[PDB]
């Protein structure tokens, strides 16, 4: 008969949270929280609810709330998810100059970045969209072979990476890379 | 002396932890695989398992055959049921034990209960409770590795939270052995 909120979560590392082990029993006979995250309790007004403090979450951690009940002990389990922006979204280095006409490769590499499933990676020559692929592995590798023509004269290309947590309320995090200064 | 070792697999300790516990019981136990020494396992968090059985242990005698499908179970963490499973479901004379022999108990949990039960099913047997967390801090709340002590305040309880913080538990351990 327990119950525990908030039942979903997203914060960045180290960030903390309060969480509410509540339970309806006439008296229940023990109420805890189940976590390898750093407890602190709160206040000690009230008796069948229980507020504490996980700080310090690096990992998508998922508390459990426990109850031993004289009916029995059940369990109400939370979701914390941990978001943050990558180490280093830079892109492989060639050099400056190239012969025009070359079927040559844009490699980008970024290294961390959560919730993973949200995050996509995107290369391109200036604000035109050259492909955009989500993060995979680590360092996330993506790459785009590009020539050399028009556009091609003294253009500079960057990789960029959108985290977009938007969809719960957040903004998008996103981060771009060095230039790419192309000459011909 | 049929010994038994009875570790933590709730969820309250690191992804790490728990491999970390694996070595240590491996740091007494292969260090200590001379005969007339048997052993047990008994994983415990909301529920209970024996890991492996005296049948199955003095066949492959090598803990690492012995923790063929060992799955991270990590719920809560009934401690007092879980001493009260190695005494009536464990110890059973059919599974494999010697009567003969010193039925010892080696728990393994950070001193975290999440009820409150009773061994008096079992008082008689030699306990062996070692810490690996954060929790095992103050008396106001961690008090409880208290509770299933033997003797004295001497080489029960101590800073080891983590139990690798020590060497060969042979001639150590073997306090009536
Ligand atoms: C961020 O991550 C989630 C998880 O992949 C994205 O999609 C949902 O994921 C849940 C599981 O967490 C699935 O059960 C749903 O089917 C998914 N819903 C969708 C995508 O329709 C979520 O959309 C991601 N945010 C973005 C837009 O990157
Ligand atoms: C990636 O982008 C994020 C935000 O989109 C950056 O977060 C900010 O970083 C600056 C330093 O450049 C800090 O001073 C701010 O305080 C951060 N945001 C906050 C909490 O206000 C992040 O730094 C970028 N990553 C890198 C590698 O610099
Ligand atoms: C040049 O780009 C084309 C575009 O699809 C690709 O198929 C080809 O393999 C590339 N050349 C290389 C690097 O072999
Ligand atoms: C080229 O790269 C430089 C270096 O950051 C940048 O300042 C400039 O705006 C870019 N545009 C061009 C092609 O000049
Ligand atoms: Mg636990």
């Amino acid at each position: 008969q327990t119950s525990v909120s908030p039942s979903k979560v997203i914060l960045p590392r180290g960030g903390s949270v309060l969480v509410t082990c509540s339970t309806s029993c006439d008296q229940p006979k023990l109420l805890g929280i189940e976590t390898p995250l750093p407890k602190k309790e709160l206040l000690l007004p009230g008796n069948n609810r229980k507020v504490y403090e996980l700080s310090n979450v690096q990992e998508d951690s998922q508390p459990m709330c426990y109850s031993n009940c004289p009916d029995g002990q059940s369990t109400a389990k939370t979701f914390l998810t941990v978001y943050w922006t990558p180490e280093r979204v830079e892109l492989a280095p060639l050099p400056s100059w190239q012969p025009v006409g070359k079927n040559l490769t844009l490699r980008c590499q970024v290294e961390g970045g959560a919730p993973r499933a949200n995050l996509t990676v995107v290369l391109l020559r200036g604000e035109k969209e050259l492909k955009r692929e989500p993060a995979v592995g680590e360092p996330a590798e993506v790459t785009t072979t590009v020539l050399v023509r028009r556009d091609h004269h003294g253009a500079n290309f960057s990789c960029r990476t959108e985290l977009d947590l938007r969809p719960q309320g957040l903004e998008l995090f996103e981060n771009t890379s060095a230039p790419y200064q192309l000459q011909t | 002396v049929d010994l038994v070792f009875l570790f933590d697999g709730s969820m309250s300790l690191q992804p790490d932890e728990f491999q970390k516990i694996l070595d240590f019981m491996k740091d007494v136990m292969k260090k200590c695989s001379n005969t007339s020494y048997q052993f047990a396992a008994v994983q415990f968090s909301t529920s209970y398992k024996t890991e492996f059985d005296f049948s199955d242990y003095v066949k492959r005698k090598d803990p690492d055959a012995l923790l063929k499908h060992v799955k991270h179970m990590l719920l809560l963490t009934n401690t007092f049921g879980a001493i009260n499973y190695v005494a009536t479901e464990v110890f059973r004379e059919e599974l494999g034990a010697r009567p003969d022999a010193t039925k010892v108990l080696i728990i393994i949990t950070d001193g975290e209960a999440t009820d409150s039960g009773n061994i008096d099913a079992a008082k008689d047997i030699i306990r062996y409770i070692i810490g690996i967390g954060k929790h095992f801090q103050t008396k106001e709340s961690q008090e409880t590795l208290h509770k299933f002590a033997s003797k004295p305040a001497s080489e029960f309880v101590k800073i080891l939270d983590t139990f690798e913080k020590l060497k060969d538990l042979c001639t150590e351990l073997q306090k009536k052995i």
